[PDB]
């Protein structure tokens, strides 16, 4: 239960647009990732923030996703701009939360985004 | 430098619900063997001690 | 013939599949009458911070 997340929006490919992760209060992490899945694939990695600083992102999605963290607000906001339509999925936003040591995200919030001219 | 419980107050937040419904009676800790049974070391094997 | 059965689990559980109770829209600034997530009543709902 805890956190939670909704929310997004249907473009055009070849658009920008800002995912969110609603923020739920403040929460000890050290690691936000972006993740995304589409049926019939798969459930494949979209890209990792730290707390520290270290950026990690998945082969597939160079110069289309910048990931950035918001530590007042707390969330990590994903801009994505120009989109192919291999980019229809939903996407879900995974926590580190330390449980014996790490484990237990939370990605089991989703935002159903689909990138389709018609 | 404190072997046993530190002296002070700390809040427990409640971390998952988990959906059970069956009876606990017993319960047991699971520890990592360092060391090895079939052929055990003299010391150290296991960790510190 | 297309045989579906759909096998739905009321266990002491938090509630995964829901949400056809639907919301409509929420009104701000203005005396009403509430009901949230079963706490009824009436007030002028406002933003907190
Ligand atoms: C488990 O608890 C139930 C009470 O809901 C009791 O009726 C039953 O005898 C218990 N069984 C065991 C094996 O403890």
């Amino acid at each position: 239960v805890q956190l939670q997340e909704s929310g997004g929006g249907l473009v055009q490919p070849g658009g920008s647009l800002r995912l969110s992760c609603v923020a739920s209060g403040s929460v000890t992490f050290n690691s936000m990732g972006w993740y995304r899945q589409a049926p019939g694939k798969q459930r494949e990695l979209v890209a990792q923030i730290t707390a520290g600083g270290d950026t990690h992102y998945a082969d597939s999605v160079k110069g289309r996703f910048t990931i950035s963290e918001h530590r007042g607000k707390n969330a990590v906001y994903l801009e994505m701009h120009s989109l192919k339509p291999e980019d229809t999925a939903v996407y879900y936003c995974h926590l580190q939360v330390p449980f014996l040591g790490g484990g237990y995200d939370y990605w089991g919030q989703g935002t159903q985004v689909t990138v389709s001219s018609g | 430098l404190v072997r046993d419980l530190p002296q002070g107050f700390s809040a427990l937040e409640p971390l998952v619900d988990l959906p059970i419904g069956i009876n606990i009676t017993r319960f047991q800790t699971l520890l990592a063997l360092h060391r090895s049974y079939l052929t055990p070391g003299d010391s150290s094997s296991g960790w510190t001690a | 013939y297309r045989v579906v059965v759909l096998s739905f689990e009321l266990l002491h559980a938090p509630a995964t599949v829901c949400g056809p109770k639907k919301s409509t829209n929420l009104v701000k600034n203005k005396c009403v009458n509430f009901n949230f997530n079963g706490l009824t009543g009436t007030g002028v709902l406002t933003e907190s911070n």
